[PDB]
DNA sequence: GGCACAGGTTCAGAGCAGGCGTTCCGT
DNA sequence: ACGGAACGCCTGCTCTGAACCTGTGCC
């Protein structure tokens, strides 16, 4: 090594023809054979020498050199050791320091690495040059420039990823080697080991990623390049402040000077980032006292959204600073009284939130403490009091106040010993005393009656749907756990009262049998929704006290009768007034359905019998499932209890797909023989619906406990899935296999949406995938039924399943001549017939329908062509196996011109069909000219041609090119201020067309040159048109219109 | 170019004493473009054709761009001239396809160039031809023929 | 009853303070009712106008209620001292609906008093004014947008230019977007050069709040290579400079000395063009500056030698604008380094060397129609 | 015979790529 | 002597969501 030394010494003097030779061959020559210690005095000596020139053919070596050792370690790990990063540390310092010596090295790295199209970087980024970014991210003037270079590089990756995953032709064909975004999380891995200059770069690449692409509507376009790129963001912002201790103190100031700042545009994701910081470490929360304190001011001045998830984060600061839990009820009782309608509500919840996670020490029910109990007694019962003076305002705030009771009735337990009797006085309010009087509700006092307008007050269904689930609770928990009882007692006679006055009841009381056009009638149909909440609730009561007696069952058959009447008043009146969230609790629906289906006892029987004689309840019971699960498909939560925990709604919800799986499966159609009316609303119908709208949610939410469901809705979860979707298959063939003349239109669409929504659970490899591929291939084959609606949704499952299982191009041949024969042909000289190939295609149904579905799938696999030849020019850009690939590219392009070629003959319909046609042949021409682009690269280095590419070119100009221009002929002779709008989109894809086959033919006849071989030969001269007009049509029309 | 690209379009409200003059320039402007495009066969070198095939796609689309929308506003009015007018760019047109499959069958890259955009504005402009009849209830005047490939002396070739 | 009883009898102290309690004191229902009879005690006197303006921000009242007192306050609004102005404004932007954002906002920017209000108390209640805008601002987005969208209909006034640069500092959203409609502004002319200067003479004490915003304005500004561009952002530096204190004027060659080693050339000439009148202004300031001047000397590489043949004007310039102990440790460093870098035989670092050293010889020998010391030295040199 | 339902059409905005522009080098 | 190539700026392409309306199917 002292000769290197001394050699390297010797070359100081200015040299560049020998230098450059002998500082690489030298540095490759360490790279291969020294030790590791001796390579950072290396580093240093060749840097500096290479600062003279020839900077870049040093740096290339030795960043392939480290990401080679990188490798290395990866194999090793999947001699390790923990130097083996600190040696790393040393030299990436040295070289940055270099890189701020020298600007213009930076320059030319920056320039190099710049990925100018989707393969450029052919994973030339790696752990190591990710480092050297974000050092170089450290020095001023390049930081933006490497942190968009960052972010378009992890768009980038997740684009490519995406389309990886959406179809397995690229598996086959490309190796999965493609990854930036776990290359960051192994860089901050990698970072523990002392590379603390790193972390500045790791916090300002995940605060620009995060706001950059975050919501704003509040995106399949750009689903997975957006939304999991941010929480790509939100995962470093979460790894980081893991690992490095320092920067704690730091990052969580600018994700407040956030949170309180951008009030306008949605936040959730710094907001579920801000909530898993403070649960993983909320001690460094009590560094930032400050910051909070500041922010806590501005409360009354944000959305409520971010105030419960921040007051929920700041808890653990609460246990501790009483000076600063003083201040912030303070502020709080400050902003009760302010107009701002968003500030009350946000105050109420901050109220109700921080007295629930507040324990009163003395007697309250386990968990899901400070040691100054009466303190925190006193505490409770004075923010009570503030709530007391909170419950008289506006709607949304009681509405807030009572969905949240109960809850805090949950965490806390003795404060429900004021709760209640508050919730008393409230029914105190409007509950009549003399069991004689008929109603339990004043119209007058229940709703705020003012100044030309009308409004709601205080929701009395909610008041007794809180006061419902605290009793429930309470007898449920309390007394059984176990001078002032008598009330509870007083509550139920109440509610019995409330009970019986109400059956009965009439509509002459409430002034019924209504509109927004008067307020007489927006008072009346207020009052009609708040009696059917009530009634509603009441049977909820009803259901829980009765444990199965006659008597009780008759209440609540009349009862629901009284509802029934009530609703069909309301939707007459409407023939957004309908919908209305009832106010069923989620265990309540479950214990329902499982009660009205499955039962067994002889007792439950005899009252259960007199229940379901009515088949509208049977129905409405569905009914409140199928809203509960609608209401849960936009979010977690929902209107009942238990809206926030997500493992109790899905082991209850078990319970109900289990039921209504069992209720349509053992009960077919002929059991209902029901008249026509409500046939279409048969109890059938809406469980198909209530399973495919359940399906669609369950993989989208609770993706890990999908195992757990489907042996609870009842191995590999493929095995488990393998029956349910036989049976389905089964109920399907049984339909489908039905009277000719009609079915069940809406019955087969659900079911086949049911199918493809279970599909994509099932593991491609499995043969259950294999079993699904051939029975649709069989229906498809076997069945035509005039539909268009069934047969699109059969043709997406098809395609849906069948690219997934390999690439669909024999399908789409297949299916092409099927086409062909069904539509016709545009010479009306030659007749083409073969409807053996699918009989679901069909004349009715072949031109506006399938061939949209067919022109999308085609465009689909050309985006997958022309991501994959634009790596391929990525990799030609880089510098034998791409031949394969190549052949398979050729194969793929070959069948979908015969595809073309057989459909561009057929007469399709004027309109949007053959727009789509023509942009779909815009984009197959101009996939064809990136594919000659890519061989006058390589051809022109090597030479020579294979013998492939000629035989594209030459059955291309065979089939399709000169078909291009009679077909376009075609389209301009079939003959039919607002109207210019279309006339002018309906101009330009036909001259594209010819565009893009122009461009073709320069960008071939450049190949032709550059290659000796004539390809022109093969095709055909450009023919083109010449328009006319016809002046006998012009005499005809100008006479007429005259 | 620049002359013919100037000139802006009258709108409908304008009255005819202001398009019939209009019209006369742009059947001056279009005849003498006309003589101008018939004497590329003297010289059939590559640098003449090469700016030809430049300008002419230039030329044809602002003739496109300004001349269209006076033909959708003055079309019942001066029926006769449109279509005379629209006569003399046939030929024009049937000129420029010449040239282009002139430029095509000779394999050179400087001359095929300019190809594409040129066919592109020519035929936006024939499809402009048939939103102008669809403009005027005429849509089912609109016809189509295929031109036959003549080479510059005006000759079918294979 | 009770409260209006009060009012009645009470003197002008007591019935203020009961006035500025009421929205404690009132629950929900009675909001209407007091407000309607408030204001016509509006209607009946003026004294305790304003603050009944105040519980009328902070109080729940309708939009149609609203309309009757906006419309008999706009009329005065021409005509109110400072001490009032800045609870009324209070008033105005946060009970306004949605479609009369444009209009109130035309309205009260042309019914500015600040035109010919502009003590101590005057300053302080100019604060105020923009505390308020600034509290305002940041959370009534329709309000914000339609501000921009109502000065862009109008295509002058230094309070609305005060307005536009704390809206640009404050929110992040209309960054780029304010950013191009300065730039537009600029361009079409309308925003003239004397009113730069009357907006940093009158309202200094409240741009201090934001001067880092207006850096980044002038930074982002700077790229620009429009004339007029590029002289604006030399009289936005040079007036925050001469204006403010010693922080901002650190920070302002902190920036600069960024953008000379950035390396472009108009960038870089504009920056020495600044730094070089920023001397002329107030050398005082520049002596504390001594750090920067090293970081600039240090850089010699990519600096362009046309750039070299001035920067060493600025430097030379401020070391001997004035003897003094400050001037002797900026020069005996300087000299020394560039005289290391002469003896270095590389002749790139001999023409840095050389290049410097003669403007400083011609820097420090000049002088108006020089002692022998003096004499001695330059000859030495 | 008209309602309620749905898919089509239209749109304004957000966001970005090639192709012009210019310069340098190969041809 | 001439052209393409390269790369910064810009227009104008492309999608996207939503509102909006007629047409359809049915009571």
């Amino acid at each position: 090594q002292y000769v290197i030394q001394l050699t390297s010494m010797f070359k100081d003097v200015p040299l560049t023809a020998e230098e450059v030779e002998f500082v690489v061959e030298k540095a490759l020559s360490m790279f291969s054979k020294m030790n590791l210690q001796e390579i950072p005095p290396l580093v240093y000596q060749l840097l500096v020498l290479s600062s003279k020139g020839s900077r870049k053919s040093v740096l290339e070596g030795i960043i392939a050199f480290f990401s080679a050792l990188d490798k290395q370690h990866n194999e090793e790990q999947s001699v390790p050791s923990g130097e083996l990063r600190h040696v790393e540390g040393t030299i990436i310092l040295h070289i940055v320091f270099a890189i701020k010596l020298d600007y213009e090295l930076g320059r030319e790295l920056v320039k190099h690495l710049k990925v100018g199209q989707q393969g450029d970087s052919n994973n030339n980024l790696s752990p190591f040059s990710i480092a050297l970014l974000l050092s170089v991210t450290r020095i001023q003037r390049f930081q933006d420039q490497v942190l968009d270079l960052l972010k378009t590089s992890v768009v980038k990756s997740f684009k490519d990823l995406q389309l990886l995953q959406g179809s397995k032709f690229l598996q086959n064909l490309v190796p999965h080697r493609s990854y930036v975004s776990t290359m960051i999380l192994e860089v901050v891995k990698n970072s523990v080991h002392s590379w603390d200059h790193v972390t500045q770069g790791l916090v300002e690449l995940g605060f620009i990623l995060m706001d950059s692409y975050g919501p704003k509507k509040v995106p399949s376009l750009s689903r997975m390049p957006n939304q999991h790129a941010c929480k790509l963001g939100a995962n470093i912002l979460l790894e980081t402040f893991k690992i490095h201790e320092m920067i704690r103190q730091e990052i969580l100031e600018q994700v407040l000077n956030r949170v309180v700042t951008r009030a306008s545009s949605p936040i959730s994701h710094f907001l579920d980032l801000l909530s898993n910081i403070v649960m993983y470490a909320p001690l460094v929360l009590q560094s930032c006292s400050s910051k909070v304190t500041e922010a806590f001011d501005y409360l009354s001045f944000l959305p409520l959204q971010t105030v419960q998830r921040l007051l929920k984060a700041v808890q653990p600061l609460l246990k501790v600073s009483m000076s600063m839990r003083d201040c912030l009820i303070l502020v709080l009782r400050k902003a009760m009284f302010a107009n701002q309608l968003d500030a009350r509500k946000s105050a109420v919840a901050g109220f109700l939130l921080l007295l629930k996670n507040f324990k009163v020490l003395g007697s309250l029910s386990s968990s899901q403490s400070h040691y100054n109990s009466v303190a925190n007694e006193t505490f409770c019962l004075e923010i009570m009091d503030s709530l007391r003076r909170c419950l008289s305002q506006q709607a949304d705030v009681r509405l807030m106040l009572y969905e949240g009771f109960y809850d805090v009735l949950r965490r806390n337990s003795q404060l429900a010993n004021s709760v209640m009797q508050t919730l008393l006085s409230q029914l105190k309010q409007f509950y009549e005393p003399k069991p004689d009087l008929l109603p339990p509700l004043k119209l007058e006092a229940c709703i705020l009656t003012q100044g030309d307008k009308i409004s709601l007050q205080e929701p009395l269904d909610y008041l007794l749907c809180c006061i419902q689930h605290c009793l429930a609770w309470y007898k449920n928990t309390v007394i059984p756990l176990q001078e002032e009882e008598a009330f509870y007692e007083d509550l139920d006679d109440i509610l019995e009262s409330i009970t019986n006055r109400m059956i009965k009841s009439e509509l002459e009381d409430f002034e019924l049998d209504f509109s927004q056009s008067t307020s007489i009638g927006i008072k009346n149909n207020i009052c009609a929704f708040l009696v059917m909440g009530v009634c509603e609730v009441l049977i909820e009561y009803n259901f829980s006290i009765s444990s199965f007696s006659k008597n009780r069952f008759e209440d609540i058959l009349s009862l629901f009768m009284c509802y029934k009447k009530l609703s069909d008043i309301l939707n007459e009146k409407a023939g957004a007034n309908k919908t209305s969230d009832s106010l069923l609790s989620m265990k309540f629906v479950s214990s329902l359905l499982t009660a009205l289906f499955r039962d067994s006892i002889q007792s439950h029987q005899e009252s259960l019998s007199v229940l379901r004689s009515s088949n509208e309840f049977m129905r409405y019971a569905v009914n409140v499932a199928l809203q509960k699960v609608q209401q849960l498909k936009e979010t977690g939560h929902v209107s009942g209890p238990d809206g926030q925990n997500p493992e109790k709604i899905f082991q209850n919800l078990c319970d109900i797909t289990r039921v209504l799986l069992w209720r349509y499966t053992s009960i077919p159609t002929s059991v209902e023989e029901s008249g026509k009316k409500e046939k279409g609303k048969s109890i059938s119908l809406l469980c198909l619906e209530g399973l495919q709208k359940i399906f669609s949610a369950v993989q989208q939410f609770y993706q890990p406990k999908i195992q757990q469901f489907l042996r609870a809705l009842d191995v590999s979860v493929t095995q488990r899935t393998a029956f349910q979707i036989r049976q389905f298959q089964r109920s399907l063939l049984n339909l489908l296999s039905s009277q000719e003349e009609d079915f069940n239109s809406k019955e087969a669409l659900l079911l086949v949406t049911v199918l493809t929504s279970l599909s994509k659970l099932l593991e491609p490899s499995s043969p259950q995938f294999v079993q699904m591929l051939s029975w649709t291939s069989k229906i498809c084959k076997e069945n035509s039924r005039e539909d268009a609606l069934f047969c699109k949704s059969l043709m997406n499952l098809l395609f849906s399943l069948h690219v997934s299982y390999k690439s669909p191009v024999i399908l789409l041949r297949d299916l092409s001549q099927d086409i062909h024969g069904h539509l016709g042909d545009i010479d009306q000289d030659v007749e083409v017939e073969k409807t053996n190939h699918f009989a679901i295609v069909n004349l009715r149904t072949a031109a506006p329908t399938v061939c949209l579905l067919v022109l999308s799938q085609a465009e689909k696999v050309l985006e997958e062509v022309d991501w994959l030849i634009t790596k391929l020019k990525g990799q030609v850009s880089q510098e034998l196996p791409n031949q394969p690939v190549e052949k398979a590219i050729i194969m793929q392009l070959g069948t979908l011109l015969t595809f073309f070629h057989e459909l561009v003959q057929t007469a399709l319909p004027s309109g949007s069909c053959v727009d789509t046609l023509l942009k779909d042949l815009c984009k197959m021409y101009t996939t064809l000219t990136a594919l000659v682009r890519y061989y006058l690269q390589v051809c022109q280095s090597s030479g020579g041609i294979p013998k492939n590419m000629e035989k594209l070119v030459k059955l291309s100009g065979s089939h399709l090119t000169p078909l291009c221009y009679s077909f376009i002929s075609y389209v301009q002779n079939k003959s039919k201020a607002t109207a210019m709008a279309r006339v002018l989109r309906e101009t330009k894809p036909i001259p594209n067309l010819i565009f893009a086959i122009e461009q073709y033919e320069k960008f071939l006849i450049h190949l032709s040159k550059k290659s000796k071989v004539n390809l022109m030969q093969h095709m055909k001269l450009s023919t083109s048109r010449d328009f006319k007009i016809k002046g006998n049509i012009l005499d005809m029309v100008l006479r007429e219109d005259g | 170019e620049k002359t013919v690209k100037k000139i802006e379009p009258g709108t409908a409200a304008d009255s005819q004493q202001i398009h019939e003059e209009k019209l006369l320039y742009w059947n001056m402007a279009v005849r003498d473009f006309s003589i101008l495009i018939n004497l590329i066969k003297v010289f059939d070198s590559h640098p003449v054709l090469h700016v030809c095939l430049k300008y002419g796609r230039l030329f044809v689309e602002a003739f496109l761009k300004q001349c269209m929308p006076l033909l959708d506003f003055s079309f019942r009015k001066h029926r006769e001239d449109v279509l005379s007018l629209l006569e003399t760019f046939q030929l024009d047109t049937r000129l420029l396809h010449h040239l282009c499959g002139h430029s095509k069958i000779h394999q050179d890259t400087r001359l095929t160039q300019h190809v594409p955009l040129l066919k592109k504005t020519l035929e936006l402009l024939v499809c402009r031809v048939k939103a102008m009849l669809t403009l005027n209830n005429c849509r089912e005047a609109f016809w189509l023929g295929n031109l036959k490939n003549r080479d510059l002396q005006g000759e079918e070739i294979k | 009853t009770k409260i209006m009883q009060l009012i009645s009898i009470a003197p002008e102290n007591l019935q203020h303070d009961i006035i500025t309690s009421l929205p404690e004191i009132l629950g929900d229902s009675q909001h209407a009712d007091v407000g309607k009879e408030l204001s016509d005690l509006l209607i009946e006197n003026t004294s305790l106008t304003v603050p009944i303006l105040d519980v009328l921000s902070s109080l729940r009242l309708d939009p149609n209620f609203l309309l009757k007192v906006r419309q008999l306050v706009m009329d005065k609004l021409s005509s109110i001292r400072l001490e009032d102005l800045p609870v009324i404004i209070k008033f105005i932007l946060h009970s306004v609906t949605a479609m009369d954002t444009l209009e109130v906002i035309s309205e009260l920017r042309e019914k500015l008093d600040l035109q010919h209000c502009v003590e101590s108390s005057g300053q302080s209640c100019i604060i105020l004014l923009f505390d308020v805008i600034k509290s305002a601002i940041r959370y009534e987005k329709t309000i914000s947008e339609a501000w921009i969208k109502a000065i862009e209909n109008t295509a002058h006034k230094v309070f609305d230019l005060v307005m536009l640069f704390i809206i640009y500092s404050t929110n992040t959203q209309t960054k780029k977007y304010i950013d191009r409609v300065l730039r537009n502004k600029i361009r079409s002319g309308c925003i003239q050069e004397q009113l730069l200067q009357s907006t940093f003479s009158v309202h200094y004490l409240v741009l201090k709040d934001m001067c880092s915003s207006i850096l980044s304005l002038a930074q982002s500004l700077l790229h620009s290579l429009d004339q007029s561009i590029i002289s604006f952002g030399s009289l936005l530096y040079k007036y925050a400079f001469k204006f403010f204190d010693t922080y901002c004027q650190q920070e302002v060659v902190g920036a600069l000395v960024t953008h000379i080693c950035s390396g472009n050339e108009a960038e870089v000439d504009t920056a020495l063009d600044v730094l070089l009148e920023l001397v002329v202004l107030n050398p005082s300031a520049m002596m504390m500056n001594a750090v920067f001047v090293k970081g600039i000397l240090d850089y010699l590489d990519n600096i362009s030698p046309q750039q070299i043949r001035k920067l060493f004007y600025v430097l030379s310039t401020l070391a001997f604008s004035k003897q003094n102990e400050a001037s002797s440790h900026i020069q005996d460093d300087m000299h020394l380094v560039i005289r290391k870098q002469l003896s270095s035989t590389v002749f790139k670092y001999k023409l840095i060397g050389i290049i410097g050293a003669v403007t400083m010889a011609g820097i420090m020998a000049a002088d108006r129609s020089l002692s022998d010391e003096q004499c001695t030295q330059v000859t030495s040199l």
